[PDB]
């Protein structure tokens, strides 16, 4: 009887988890209302193709169930291609409600960008840049040591 | 209805960074397709005495709290149907125990391993910028000697 | 099943909290409504005919034929601190035919916040100046001490 439809926005949780971690994209649902609602449409119309690949082509879900039994998919495996710059452009989620049947056109746009460099020559990239450089470290303290030693 | 296939497929969630960032909801996926024709029916789940608002199911139990608050999986999770919630409302006022109560059935979710990382995964980059302090250290001395 | 209904969880608004509203509104006309826009913005109560806040709409020209319902989403976060003081939030139907006219066919709502803190970060700048307060009382209030203990009896100032 009441509202509280779809509001699956996607946030900025981690942008970086493991390495090659493939994003997985997850739908909440809130509602109360005793009514249901029918013709799901999942279309990944706003995604970039140059640095998430989508599992199953161009997503077009139709699930058209409103039931505590289950759901067709709503953990979308969008899986990496490259280290860069990734941005979590929308998702769209639209439904074809059977009560009056025109596209309940409705995508949540974010511009979060985040980055993940490469993991093999954050913390993962950033340690590894840091420790690529072995003699600067060393060999400047081995000359120290080594003139410490032969002056005390 | 009566949960004859105890379907119990456990996974987690990540909860983002908690400690750093606010998107702390713990909802974990604790997948239920017990025998049961579960339609069109609000299932309803009474997690430590709590009802949470249940919609297409849930099924994943979402615990939207701080993790230095929800640092636990281990819940026993009561699902009631249409007739038993019913029973319930009344059965509260009354101070009745949530088992008094003729229910749908019982999940029990076992999820240990909350939160799973650093604080802070971005300002530790600036303190490289530390080790140039020898350096300068090093010049100081060449001032000296 | 459902029916017309429009909504607001909790009445726990801090300061210059987003309060969103959720409208569905079940079509009892003889034809199907095609709402080419929606009013909703928020304005000084007592005078609304002048736009102070001109919300963001954004355009939705949905279809549903009679008897059926459409929900439609909104938020807005009052920039300019506020209590106790409900806007307008009144609903036209923004219906068109082939004449190219729109018929108003138009209730009211409320909304209300508690004020404590504003700003980038509102509590460490309240703190700040609770601390410069209670400095300048402190020191001036020493000042004076040291001021007289370091006299007579302070009986012949006068």
């Amino acid at each position: 009887e009441e509202g509280a439809r779809l509001l699956a926005s996607k946030s900025l949780l981690n942008r970086y988890a493991v390495e090659g971690r493939d994003l997985t994209l997850q739908y909440n649902i809130y509602n109360v209302g005793s009514s249901a609602a029918l013709d799901v449409e999942l279309s990944d119309d706003s995604f970039p193709p140059e640095d998430f690949g989508i599992v199953s082509g161009m997503l077009n879900v139709k699930w058209d169930r409103i039931a505590p039994a289950s759901n067709v998919s709503h953990t979308v495996v969008l899986r990496p291609l490259k280290a860069g710059y990734f941005n979590f452009t929308s998702a769209t989620v639209t439904y074809l409600a059977q009560e009056d049947g025109p596209v309940v056109i409705g995508f949540t746009s974010a511009p979060g960008q985040g980055g993940i460099l490469a993991q093999r020559e954050h913390f993962l990239d950033w340690a590894a840049f840091g420790v690529m450089t072995l003699p600067s470290i060393g060999v400047p303290l081995l000359l120290w040591y080594s003139s410490k030693r032969k002056y005390d | 209805e009566a949960c004859v296939e105890p379907q119990i497929t456990p996974s987690y969630y990540t909860t983002s960074d908690a400690v750093i960032s606010t998107e702390t909801v713990f909802i974990v996926e604790i997948s239920l397709t017990c025998k049961n024709r579960v339609q069109n029916m609000a299932l309803y789940a009474d997690v430590s005495g709590k009802q949470f608002p249940v919609t297409r199911g849930q099924y994943q139990v979402s615990w939207s709290l701080d993790h230095k608050s929800a640092h636990a999986g281990t819940y026993e999770v009561r699902f009631f149907d249409e007739e038993s919630y019913s029973l319930l409302r009344k059965a509260q006022r009354n101070n009745e125990d949530v088992s008094v109560i003729p229910p749908l059935f019982t999940v029990s979710v076992d999820h240990r391993g909350t939160w799973n990382p650093w604080v802070s995964t971005e300002v530790l980059a600036a303190a490289i910028g530390l080790v140039i302090y020898y350096l300068a250290f090093s010049a100081k001395s060449h001032i000296q000697a | 099943s459902a029916d017309t209904t429009i909504l607001f969880k909790g009445e726990d608004f801090p300061a210059n909290n987003i309060v969103k509203f959720l409208v569905g509104f079940t079509n009892k006309g003889t034809e199907d409504f095609i709402v080419e826009s929606l009013d909703a913005s928020f304005r000084y109560p007592q005078d609304y005919q002048f736009y102070i806040q001109n919300f963001t709409a954004l355009p939705l020209n949905t279809v549903v034929p009679p008897q059926r319902q459409a929900t439609f989403e909104y938020s807005f976060i009052p920039a300019e601190p506020m209590g106790g003081r409900p806007f307008g939030l009144v609903i036209n139907l923004n219906y068109k035919d082939l004449n190219g006219n729109v018929f108003q066919d138009a209730f009211n709502q409320t909304v209300t916040i508690i004020e404590r803190e504003d700003g980038l970060d509102g509590e460490t700048i309240f703190m700040y100046m609770f601390l410069a307060g209670l400095g300048l009382l402190v020191v001036v209030g020493l000042h004076q001490l040291l001021e007289s203990r370091k006299r007579k009896r302070p009986i012949q100032k006068v």
